RNA sequence: UAUACAAUUAUCAUAUUAAAUUGUUAAGUGUUGAUUUAACCAAUAAAAAUAUAAAUAAUUUUUAUUUGUUUUUAAACACCAUUAGGUA
RNA sequence: AUUAAAAAGGUAUUGUUGCCCACCAAUUUUUAUAAUAAAAAUAACGUGCAGUAAUUAAUAUAUUUAUAAAAAUAUAUUUUUUUUUUUU
């Protein structure tokens, strides 16, 4: 058993039945948790995209006024499905309806010989680019090979939920702290905190953590590059050795060992 | 010669689902209580009186994707 | 049948002239772009079976609603009655219409019979 | 240790695994705390020295405001406000991009009866039925979008052609006149020494070679074509440019380099087009066998 | 009962006649294997015979796939270190550290953006366990010999249009310049192999 | 919890004759008498009206019914059943594996072979 | 003897040989030039450089050209190759669909995340955290947030790396990009 | 959802019904980016109230 | 014609000809042409935005294009090779023999 | 010593209802020389792009017809031998 | 202050110190006797190292070559190991 698409076991969804989210939010529900909620309303039915292709070899590409022009005479509208060199594209890079294939090669054979066709490169290549869907990296299109557009745009959305949290940390933050530009000795303090937590520590205010601290900073100035020079050993002169350095012992347990790792070049 | 490793293990994609279908299991259990020297399971002393659907097939058997083979799913 | 070219299968309940399918020499199937609705690209296609599931439509009977004035006002278009349905109905097969056995497969080339699709062309008409 | 390497740092259990954290690094000076503490709160005190919303609102005084919300002029208008907002949005949260391109719209847009025809009339027009479908722009069209000239190279008679060839094994460089008379000989990566007796093949036809070879070869292509136009009265005395094509071939390591070196000659030579010849074999002649065929 | 129906006490469950012939088959499946990993053939992740399988041959480009550590790869920020770059390259009397700022910014977030998408990726691998791969079970799909069957197809056709002769036949590579080269009287197109 | 969430349509589930299907597979699967497999084909081929389809089209349009019904049933039969020493038991377990499972890509779908006993298994 | 353009051996540079064809201006290559870039003023030509050759290399152009430019294959070689190269990509493909087909699924858990954050802590305090300009009093303050996603959306060149052509010893691929071992 | 204003900006006129929505945009602007994830958080921060 | 001006002096400079331009023709007014002008140039602004931004200075961009090829060849040179491609045909023949 | 193939799917040599066959295009000189190859040796180097429809199905072609061997190098590549040539 | 994981073949069968291949002697036996008949049994001696993706992958046809396995070239091909642009 196979799905035709990616071969897959299931058939694609992300939810089925009414109910769903409802039973699974149910005690937020009797709460009443859920009542202005637009998580529930906007996502609860929401369905995958159809990721397809409707045509898989293209008997739609192009349409129809296209083909009028694919003749001998149009070297703009046989360039628009050529490569910038001039070739083709294979099929399943660039799928047309098959009478658009014979009219093409036809095409630029004729074309050659009379001489309004260079034998090599696509002279209307630049003009050409109106006709083809480019495909800005900013819009998403649903249906697509491009494996990185998707992470592209997963990215994307992700840093904008990022950017939410972290804007509300650090607010929540600025009035904690702010609390003290308001309130001095006003109160929230233990008898029991003025104790245990009003000495040194490491979450109070430690010295330093780190090794390799800044001890002795002073305001001289910067000295010229390269002060320093050259040693008297040529370091030049001698020859970098990797695998033959020191000597191992192999681990192969049985079999003839990998001929792509040693025995092989280069 | 390269094969996908786990061919050994590879289970029968036809024939496969066989053996768990329920009027195989209704067939067998009838004629194991039929001869007197089995306790029939309550689910048969259940399904002996409301038998299974008759026209539901697998896909495995029919090959037709467009047959809707089951009046629940 | 491990043999390629007898991949096909034993079928009877086609409509060609053996009943091994892969003597037959008229359709010959394209097992990479075939089969997306009928399982098996083997299998007959949706509008030329002879054999009919239980819970699977049978063929629309063809037309070439004004006649349905007796029945439920309501009633709309009968599940069967098609506009257009062609039980010879040529599908494009590659190996067939598309045939690059005798190029080096480079992106335009193998030899294409028009005949089979529809033409998108804006000539005819 | 014997006759094996030593292994990295990091393979040794840490050094101070014994020490306890309290004392890595010790918190000491925690005599002074109390003190700072008193010091800042004291100071805050100072600091204000220096520098020095339950309004409440009864709601039977808001009244007449309520009572214009009756009125079924307001609520024509809350109608006409709801029903323009019930349309579906694609918006979801609010958008940077989408914010940008519309104030920049509107930058933009700052800075800037007839019988109704029926389906009987487009019925008798095959050729409109075509045009709300077609691709083709109507009106005059732009000659610049037909002729087969616009987008290609136009030449001078002076300008210098320079042939930057990548091969395998090897790069070279070489100049051309206009009227294709040849200005130096080729300078080659197996010309130049940099090749043989040497470090290696696989080494050979590498980028830095591509590049001694073109650096090395323009620095002697500019005297000669002083030369060359002060023969036909053209001095090019001073604050002149060579205007150049460079015609590259080959699809191999050397040619990143040979470009370089002529990006870092732009003082001296500007380059007006950048095309490359590069032989495609559609079918031809036996390529020489290869190993395995 | 305690565990699986396919794993019996011993082993893997021998139903194939083939299993008692061979019952090497039901303990070992390589050097990835543990007696509860028996009857699961994938072991564990970042293990021997862990990797899922597509249509019979093993998934083995994950990261490639979401675009961490690929040649491929999906940069974060680019305007940014161009921008920076520019700076360094233009004049030494003045330095900007504000663009360095703005970068080192870019850095920060970059981090927790990658383990998200790792994490991710992961998800996906065992989505794609559960519901897509076949555990290695099914004939690969990606290699032309995997396909034969379809090339006959098209031999097939080439010999019907022949009278059913040629099978597997091609037509003779003539010469690079065969049409010009020869005489009146002599075939100078290479012609259909039944046609000789 | 497949009985509950794994079938579109399963019927009513508040009606005896469905709810004793149920009962009965249930203490079926328990002490072994069947396959969890076999015990699942049971309970969607079995018996439940004439005509099904063309009543489910006067209710259903996709064909999906409402899940209340089936969990609530679900539950009733295990406490009615003796399944738990602690009746609460069965509820909560039913209910909370349904909820993990709500946050998962293509959730209610399963691989036939994966989704009961069978030969190969899933870690 | 004479050599195809493509060929090894094709422009030598010996006592005897000499090249073919009219070599500049109007020339041998006339036809013949697969691309041409007018330069941009002031553009390195480093950038359209490797623009080319990043289009070449992408689209398998170079490959196909460095592949049949040095050796011989038969007709079963090559079609045996490409059709194998051809048949992994559709592999490939069918892995692609997958991934991306649950990335969307990802990328709709995020959005739905983002609507949690949204009646947590309303809508317009979300839209202000994603950079909505409430506090802009005036134009002026406008116009220097959208001055900032100006000089953010223009876009410096990109430099795209072209894998180099690895040179092996008796160049059973001459295709090699990678130190890995091929079918042939 | 409907009736839910997308574009919704923190200098638009306050909407007249109480609504977790309305609510929330209004408490944004009154104690600015305080928020609290139930209701004995507040009383925590308050402390003794 | 405009387009051919720059090839046809450049191969026969004795050659005398004109660039020929079409008879011109007004729609409505010098106004809806002046209009068809901003329409052009606005275009011609749409696409200057689009095209390239290029920085600023040349020289300054071309230096840092280079060093980051430089920079991408010396992380490239620490890849491991094949055995095969790394040792001589000494040790061939020796595993040979072997 | 006699004492029961298959006929629903079986790879080496007994073919058989089939639409082909025919197209005159391309490419070539400036000058003082280390190209190709892992490595040798001979020694001008550039090149040869276009065709669908249509042909009806079966019943006495089996001594008939048919399955990549091909004039012309004063044209190359390629291959074979090694500077003399063979072949293409 | 310069880290590793996940894909892979066996003519062997406690498995490469594994097996096997031809010529080169004796003999045995059948015959349709081609440099020196053919074929089959076979356990010496001497060459090597052909094969098990096996030290330039193998397999089939074709043509050439030859101490012996075999080798060169021309086509098909995987009973060889895979590396993957849906208009840039
Ligand atoms: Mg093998
Ligand atoms: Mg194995
Ligand atoms: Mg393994
Ligand atoms: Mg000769
Ligand atoms: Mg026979
Ligand atoms: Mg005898
Ligand atoms: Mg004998
Ligand atoms: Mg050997
Ligand atoms: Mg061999
Ligand atoms: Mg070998
Ligand atoms: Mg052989
Ligand atoms: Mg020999
Ligand atoms: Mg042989
Ligand atoms: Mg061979």
């Amino acid at each position: 058993r196979e799905g035709w698409l990616f071969g897959q076991q299931v058939q694609l969804h992300y939810h089925r039945f009414p109910d769903e989210q409802l039973i699974t939010n149910l005690s937020r529900w009797r709460t009443g948790e859920t009542v202005g909620d637009i998580a529930m309303q906007q996502f609860r039915n929401a369905q995958p995209f159809d990721i397809e292709d409707k045509d898989p070899q293209g008997v739609q590409r192009p349409s129809p006024e296209v083909y009028m022009k694919l003749n001998y005479k149009n070297p703009a509208t046989i360039s628009r499905f050529l490569t910038r060199t001039g070739h083709m594209y294979p099929a399943d890079i660039l799928p047309l309806n098959p009478e658009a294939v014979v009219k093409l090669r036809v095409a630029k054979a004729q074309a050659i010989r009379i001489g309004l066709y260079p034998r090599f490169g696509n002279p209307f290549w630049f003009r050409s680019q109106k006709f083809r869907p480019k495909a800005y990296q900013e819009n998403y299109d649903p249906t697509t090979y491009s494996t990185k557009r998707t992470v592209e745009h997963f990215a994307y959305n992700w840093v904008q939920t990022d950017r939410i949290r972290r804007y509300f940390r650090e607010l929540e933050a600025v009035h904690t702290s702010g609390s003290a530009s308001a309130r001095g000795s006003g109160g929230g303090t233990t008898a029991e905190h003025k104790q245990q937590d009003q000495f040194y520590s490491p979450e109070n205010q430690p010295i330093s953590l780190h090794r390799n601290n800044i001890s002795y900073m002073e305001d001289v100035g910067r000295s010229v590059k390269n002060p320093t020079v050259p040693g008297l050993m040529s370091t030049k002169g001698m020859k970098k050795k990797f695998h033959n350095l020191y000597s191992s012992t192999s681990t192969k347990r049985m079999g003839f060992s990998n001929p792509t790792l040693g025995i092989k070049k280069v | 010669y390269k094969m996908p490793k786990n061919m050994g293990v590879a289970p029968r994609f036809d024939t496969w689902n066989e053996k768990y279908e329920p009027w195989e299991h209704m067939k067998r259990m009838g004629r194991l209580v039929g001869t007197g020297f089995y306790i029939p399971p309550e689910w048969y002393n259940h399904f002996r009186m409301f038998p299974p659907i008759n026209h539901n097939f697998q896909q495995e058997k029919t090959l037709n994707p467009h047959n809707a083979s089951e009046p629940t799913q | 049948a491990n043999h390629p070219n007898r991949q096909s299968g034993i079928q009877f309940l086609t409509h060609y002239n053996t009943h091994q399918r892969f003597r037959v020499n008229k359709d010959y199937i394209d097992y990479m772009h075939w089969g997306k609705e009928q399982g098996q690209a083997r299998l007959p296609h949706r509008h030329q079976r002879v054999a009919f599931d239980f819970n699977d439509q049978l063929h629309p009977t063809r037309i070439g609603y004004a006649w349905f004035a007796s029945q439920d006002p309501t009633f709309g278009h009968h599940p069967d009655l098609s506009s257009s349905f062609d039980p010879n109905y040529r599908v494009f097969s590659h190996p067939e219409h598309w045939n690059k056995m005798f190029t080096k497969r480079r992106p335009g080339e193998g030899d294409i019979d028009l005949s089979v699709l529809p033409s998108r062309s804006l000539l005819g008409p | 240790r014997r006759g094996k390497p030593r292994p990295r740092a990091g393979m040794f259990p840490d050094k101070y695994r014994r020490v306890p954290m309290l004392l890595k690094p010790q918190q000491g000076g925690q005599q002074y705390f109390n003190h700072f503490l008193i010091r800042s709160t004291n100071d805050r005190l100072t600091q204000q020295d220096v520098d020095n919303f339950i309004s409440p609102q009864l709601p039977q005084m808001d009244w007449r405001n309520m009572s214009a919300r009756s009125s079924e002029e307001s609520i024509r208008e809350e109608m006409r406000q709801l029903a323009e907002n019930d349309v579906m949005q694609h918006q979801r949260v609010f958008n940077e991009r989408m914010w940008y391109e519309k104030e920049e719209e509107h930058r933009m847009k700052a800075r800037s009866p007839p019988r109704v025809l029926g389906g009987d009339y487009f019925k008798t027009r095959f050729g409109y039925s075509l045009v709300k479908n077609s691709e083709m722009t109507q009106g005059p069209v732009d000659y610049s979008q037909l002729d087969m000239w616009g987008e290609m190279p136009r030449y001078t008679s002076d300008m210098v052609f320079l042939y930057l060839v990548s091969r395998r094994r090897n790069t070279y460089a070489v100049a051309y006149t206009y009227e294709g008379k040849r200005i130096l000989n080729t300078y080659t990566a197996g010309n130049r020494g940099l090749k043989g007796g040497d470090r290696g093949f696989r080494s050979e036809g590498s980028t830095d070679n591509g590049h001694q070879v073109t650096s090395m070869y323009l620095n002697d292509l500019l005297p000669k074509l002083r030369e060359m136009r002060a023969s036909e009265g053209r001095p090019m005395g001073r604050g002149e440019k060579v205007e150049l094509v460079v015609r590259v071939m080959g699809f191999y390591n050397g040619r990143q380099g040979a470009v370089r070196a002529v990006q870092d000659r732009a003082n001296e030579f500007h380059v007006r087009y950048f095309e490359d010849i590069t032989p495609f074999p559609l079918n031809g002649p036996k390529m020489p066998r290869g190993v395995f065929k | 009962r305690q565990h699986d129906s396919g794993v019996n006490q011993y082993g893997l469950k021998p139903t194939n006649a083939y299993d008692y012939i061979n019952p090497t088959n039901l303990i070992n499946f390589g050097r990835g294997t543990t007696f509860d990993n028996l009857g699961v053939r994938r072991a564990g992740r970042g293990e021997i015979d862990s990797s899922p399988s597509h249509s019979g041959s093993p998934v083995f480009t994950q990261a490639k796939l979401i675009g961490l550590s690929g040649e491929e790869q999906l940069t974060m920020c680019q305007s940014e270190t161009m921008a920076l770059r520019l700076c360094m390259a233009k004049a030494g009397k003045e330095t900007c550290e504000r663009e360095s700022r703005a970068l080192d910014s870019c850095l920060g977030r970059v981090g927790h953006l990658r383990r998200a998408m790792s994490e991710a990726c992961w998800e996906f691998n065992d989505w794609f366990i559960q519901n897509v791969s076949d555990n290695h079970t099914k004939p690969f799909q990606h290699r032309p010999h995997d396909w034969r069957h379809f090339y006959a197809q098209e031999k097939l056709v080439r010999e019907r249009q022949q009278n059913g002769h040629a099978y597997g036949r091609r037509p003779k590579q003539f010469s690079f310049g065969a049409r010009y080269v020869k005489t009146d009287g002599y075939g100078k197109r290479p012609r259909l192999p039944y046609n000789k | 919890c497949h009985t509950a969430m794994s079938v579109l349509n399963p019927g009513d589930m508040r009606s005896r004759l469905i709810y004793n299907h149920l009962r009965i597979l249930a203490e079926s699967v328990a002490s072994g008498e069947m396959t969890q497999r076999t015990a699942f084909r049971f309970f969607e081929s079995a018996v439940r009206s004439p005509a099904y389809r063309e009543i489910a089209k006067r209710q259903l349009e996709g064909g999906a019914a409402t899940r209340l019904a089936g969990i609530s049933a679900a539950a009733d039969v295990m406490r009615r059943m003796g399944l738990t020493r602690r009746p609460m038991s069965s509820y909560f377990e039913l209910y909370q594996r349904i909820v993990e499972r709500s946050e998962a890509m293509t959730p209610w779908g399963f691989p036939p072979l994966f989704q009961f006993e069978e030969r190969l298994s899933l870690e | 003897g004479g050599y195809m353009m493509y060929h090894r051996k094709a422009m030598g540079t010996m006592k005897y040989s000499k090249w073919k064809g009219a070599h500049g201006g109007i020339s041998h290559f006339y036809g013949r030039t697969p691309m041409v870039e007018e330069v941009r003023p002031n553009e390195p030509i480093t950038l359209v450089d490797r623009r080319i050759m990043h289009y070449v290399h992408h689209s398998r152009l170079r490959h196909f050209q460095l592949f049949r430019s040095y050796q011989e294959k038969s007709n079963s070689t090559e079609c045996k190759l490409r059709e194998g190269e051809m048949l992994r990509r559709r592999w490939h493909r069918r892995l692609q669909k997958s991934f991306i087909a649950f990335m969307q699924f990802k990328t709709m858990k995020v959005l739905e995340d983002q609507a949690r954050l949204v009646n947590t802590y309303g809508q317009a305090a979300v839209n202000a955290a994603l950079g909505d300009p409430w506090n802009a009093t005036d134009n002026v303050a406008r116009e220097r947030k959208s001055a900032a996603v100006r000089r953010q959306v223009r876009a410096l060149p990109m430099v795209n790396v072209v894998p180099k052509h690895v040179a092996t010893m008796k160049q059973i691929h001459n295709d090699r990009f990678n130190y890995r071992w091929r079918v042939n | 959802p409907a009736e839910h204003n997308t574009l919704s900006s923190l200098r638009d006129e306050l909407r007249l019904d109480l609504t977790a929505q309305s609510l929330k945009e209004a408490w944004m602007r009154v104690s600015g980016g305080v928020y609290f994830q139930s209701v004995d958080e507040y009383y925590a921060s308050v402390d003794g109230l | 014609p405009e387009s051919l001006l720059s090839n046809h002096m450049a191969e026969h400079p004795d050659s005398t000809a004109k660039p020929h331009e079409p008879h011109t023709s007004s729609s409505i007014s010098e106004a809806a042409a002046f209009e068809e002008r901003m329409l052009r140039a606005m275009v011609s602004a749409k696409e200057e935005d689009l095209k390239e931004w290029l920085g600023d200075d040349s020289r300054a961009l071309s230096e840092t294009i280079d060093d980051i090829s430089r920079e991408e060849e010396e992380r490239e040179a620490d890849i491991r090779v094949a055995r095969s491609m790394e040792e001589t045909d000494a040790e061939r023949e020796v595993s040979r023999r072997a």
